[PDB]
């Protein structure tokens, strides 16, 4: 900082850097919250329980990440426990980490799905790519059907949705007429 | 003029097939860290349930762009121990179990020439904040960027799936339950999919093979030459960063306030009068979030145009043969192999190409007595002598015979046709 | 859009008539044109996502009437464009705001090994199948069709003959009845 500078800002024009008055020294400020608190949860009418997923962050880390000395007691219990669990993402909390592979059910992300299992509770589990199954396969050897099944799948498709119309006035302006006098030099956006 | 030689082109086409899954934040971004600001944003608060729908909305979509195009088959195959495919040579496009993953040669190329400067751990922001990372702003500002739900890891699995599929059992797996042929009867079949009798292949499939082999190594010095042939997937990749620094920089307006920042309009003005300024704030930080969220809108419906065709490859040339013309390569198709690539599918389409053509001397048909013959499938083609019998993309001649063609009628209302006998066993 | 009608949008209040009886034409002018830009910008918002999804209902729709000239119109030989197999019929029903297609199609069931080889050398000459592939049960060989197990004997109608029988790699030794 140079003699004739305090305030340091950055390129959101929030200032970042502050020399402090009292101690020659510059300091950083930055959020003291942050973004990427994902929750998982089944719906509700089968359970309240949720997991929580932070993102990017080692759930060692997570409680000066998120701060947790100063929230509820309610949310201490979702920053450290026993069911701590990483993933390339970032870390998971709240769910049971499964060796058995499954479909998704709920997907979490970097191949991680969650799902409400069996005492009910939320477990997390690396998302299979379905039944593995190798094929013989020989230079003088062939496989040939010898019946056949006539299948009839079925498919939808939408074609078209609802024809709508919007009048400006009645939306813009209820019933009086000030507004819809104060609406005509807009009509050109209206219009468009 | 009819082909007397053949080649086996292999083309290499790129489909991004999605981008980046990304979320907002409106209470963070518009309205920093501030209550005073906040409080005021929860009139608004519709707007935001509309704008983390939609961001919502597409990011769903990307995960099921990837799936559509990747997961056409639940059977996990795994390509044999035996590389025994008649010559063909299948190293630099199947998996490479030397390596963490399972990526292939062609796959690890086509990683290292994409950048995809993105995870940067939360954490770090907090401590190296001088450098001034972009990433470490857009956190700050609200800006995340979720992962895609399919591991790069599980995409080359499924990959390497198809790949095993196709060389092992050809596009019957893509019709039900794998089953088993020998690779150079496949390729028997391919060419009697492009009108070229399978004979030719036998009696050239050595060369074929080695003209096969050729080519993938054209593709590989060719990939690891240049970075510009993946500009489909790097624009991609940079657009959306392009978009996320924007709306960073965006922040930096007044939108008619006394300044930009929060802060500074709440120590000068008091709630009296800071109330108006930073509604002001407010609606000009939820219009450029609605910009970007309408942009993202737009992007993800090209994607999902992309991603679609990416599909329609993979069904309709990876899992079978392709008699559309140009959908496949140019040339008349033969087998594609998937690659996966950063936020992208890579098709190599193998083309049969004719090469060596020569001129000759044709008629429609012949006059043998009076009755016209017409040939069941080719052309009659002449040397200058005699006639023979030629299948339309190879010089096969074979002596004129009454097997090889049919009668229809006498032999004067056809324009063009000449005099010579058939031979009759 | 109905329920974003309660934002000030930095009005004094969200309801006309709040605004004209509280204050009079002199002052409410400038809060009703606060109002009208923001309810107008929230109109454009909303047309905005209509034609986002208008787009989307353009390419299914599309979808559809190519599905319906290919498929019901017709048989389409692109692999899992209607169904997966083999494509047979496709019958369309009408839903509401959209077509639901039942592909008929066609699924080997029962497959069988069976020891195959390109080509058969009879004496000296090569023969290659003309419409199937030679599959041997364990003594003899037999011409069968690709997708169904219908062997039949080997035969010169069945087959065609191209040069000699030592430039094939895998060739196997048979005779071929000659009618
Ligand atoms: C081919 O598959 C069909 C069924 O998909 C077989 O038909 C069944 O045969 C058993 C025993 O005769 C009966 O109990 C079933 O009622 C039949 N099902 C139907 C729908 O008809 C058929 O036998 C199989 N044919 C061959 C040669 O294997
Ligand atoms: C068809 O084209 C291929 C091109 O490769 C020819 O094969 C080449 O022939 C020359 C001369 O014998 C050799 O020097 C090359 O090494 C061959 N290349 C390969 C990959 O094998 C082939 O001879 C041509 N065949 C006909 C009938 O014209
Ligand atoms: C298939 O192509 C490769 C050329 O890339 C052949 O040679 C191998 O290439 C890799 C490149 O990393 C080397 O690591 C190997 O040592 C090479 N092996 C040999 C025997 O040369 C490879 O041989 C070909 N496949 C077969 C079965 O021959
Ligand atoms: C092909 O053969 C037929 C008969 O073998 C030829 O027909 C003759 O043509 C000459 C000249 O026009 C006539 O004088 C004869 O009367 C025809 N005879 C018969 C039986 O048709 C025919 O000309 C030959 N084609 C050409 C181009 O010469
Ligand atoms: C297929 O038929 C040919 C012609 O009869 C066989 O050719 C010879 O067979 C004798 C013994 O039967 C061998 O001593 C010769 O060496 C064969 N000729 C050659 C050039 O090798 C041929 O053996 C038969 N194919 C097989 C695999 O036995
Ligand atoms: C007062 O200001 C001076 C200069 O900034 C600083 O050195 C000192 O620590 C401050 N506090 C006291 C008690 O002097
Ligand atoms: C967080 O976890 C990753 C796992 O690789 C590790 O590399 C990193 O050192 C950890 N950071 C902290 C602060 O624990
Ligand atoms: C699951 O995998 C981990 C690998 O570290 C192992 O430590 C653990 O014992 C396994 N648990 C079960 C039930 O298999
Ligand atoms: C075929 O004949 C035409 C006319 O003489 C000539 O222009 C052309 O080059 C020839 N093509 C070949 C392959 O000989
Ligand atoms: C045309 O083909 C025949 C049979 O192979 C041959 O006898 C004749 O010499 C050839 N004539 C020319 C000009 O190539
Ligand atoms: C082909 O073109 C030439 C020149 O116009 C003409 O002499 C000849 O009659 C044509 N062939 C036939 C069957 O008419
Ligand atoms: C065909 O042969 C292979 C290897 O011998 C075997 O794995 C496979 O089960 C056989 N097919 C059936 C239907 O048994
Ligand atoms: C193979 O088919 C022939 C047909 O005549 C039959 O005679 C023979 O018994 C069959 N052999 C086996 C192992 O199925
Ligand atoms: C086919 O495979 C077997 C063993 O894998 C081998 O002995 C034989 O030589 C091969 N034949 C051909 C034509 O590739």
């Amino acid at each position: 900082f140079l003699p004739f500078q305090q305030f340091g800002r950055d390129i959101a024009d929030t200032t970042d850097a502050v020399r402090d008055p009292q101690t020659l020294e510059i300091l950083d400020i930055t959020p003291c919250s942050f973004g990427g608190v994902s929750v998982i949860t089944p719906g509700t009418n089968t359970s309240n329980q949720v997991a929580v997923l932070y993102q990017d962050v080692n759930c060692t880390e997570v409680p000066v990440a998120i701060h947790a000395d100063q929230l509820t007691p309610t949310w201490r219990v979702y920053s450290t426990g026993s069911n701590v669990f990483q993933t390339r993402a970032g870390c998971l909390i709240g769910a049971e980490h499964v060796n058995n592979s499954y479909e998704c059910d709920i997907p979490i992300g970097a191949g991680i799905c969650a799902s409400y299992q069996t005492s009910q509770s939320i477990i997390a589990y690396t998302m299979s790519l379905g039944a593995e199954n190798s094929v013989a396969y020989s230079n003088n050897s062939i496989a040939i059907p010898t019946n056949f099944t006539i299948s009839v799948t079925t498919e939808i498709l939408p074609v078209s949705m609802t024809k709508t119309s919007v009048d400006c006035t009645m939306y813009i302006c209820g019933d009086s007429t000030e507004c819809s006098n104060l609406l005509l030099q807009y009509g050109s956006f209206c219009t468009q | 003029a009819i082909p007397t030689n053949f080649t086996i082109s292999v083309t290499t086409e790129i489909l991004p097939v999605s981008m980046t899954k990304t979320s907002v934040d409106c209470t963070m971004y518009i309205c920093g860290d501030s209550t005073e600001c906040s409080n005021l944003l929860l009139q608004y608060g519709s707007f935001c349930t509309q704008l983390n729908r939609a961001l919502t909305g597409i990011a769903v979509e990307q995960d099921k762009n990837t799936q559509e195009v990747f997961a056409q088959v639940k059977q996990i195959y795994k390509t044999p121990p035996i590389k025994d495919f008649g010559g063909f040579n299948f190293s630099q496009i199947l998996p490479d179990p030397s390596k963490p993953s399972k990526r292939s040669f062609i796959e690890d190329l086509l990683f290292n020439k994409v950048t995809l400067a993105d995870i940067k751990q939360y954490g770090d922001c907090l401590g190296d904040i001088a450098a001034r990372d972009l990433i470490c702003a857009q956190k700050f500002n609200g800006l995340t960027v979720l992962p895609p739900l399919l591991t790069d890891e599980m995409i080359a699995q499924y990959t390497s799936a198809l790949l095993a599929g196709t060389i092992t059992s050809g596009w019957t797996f893509g019709a039900g339950a794998a089953l088993q042929i020998p690779f150079a009867m496949q390729m028997a079949y391919r060419f009697n999919g492009i009108g070229v009798t399978q004979n030719v292949l036998y009696e050239n499939q050595k060369l074929i093979a080695n003209q096969f082999n050729s080519a993938i190594g054209k593709i590989q010095d060719s990939l690891s030459s240049t970075a510009s042939a993946l500009g489909k997937l790097q624009d991609v990749v940079n657009q959306n960063a392009q978009a996320l620094n924007t709306l960073v920089k965006q922040l930096s307006s007044n939108f008619g306030a006394i300044s930009s920042v929060l802060n500074d309009i709440l120590s000068r003005l008091d709630k009296c009068e800071a109330e108006v300024q930073i509604d002001r704030l407010i609606t000009g930080r939820l219009q450029s979030l609605q910009t970007y969220v309408t942009q993202q809108l737009i992007r993800a419906a090209e994607i999902r145009a992309s991603a679609n065709l990416a599909a329609t490859k993979m069904s309709e040339c990876v899992l079978g043969q392709s008699k559309r013309v140009d959908f496949c390569g140019k040339g008349y198709h033969l087998m594609s192999f998937p690659q996966s690539a950063p936020h992208g599918v890579v098709f190599l389409h193998v083309t049969y190409v004719p090469a060596q053509e020569k001129n000759f001397t044709t008629a429609p048909a012949i006059c043998h007595d009076g009755k016209a013959h017409f040939p069941r499938e080719g052309v009659f083609v002449s040397n200058g002598t005699h006639w023979f019998v030629t299948q339309r993309n190879f010089y096969e001649p074979q002596i004129i015979t009454t097997d090889n063609t049919f009668v229809s009628g006498n032999c004067d209302v056809v324009i063009g046709i000449v005099n010579n006998t058939v031979y009759d066993p």
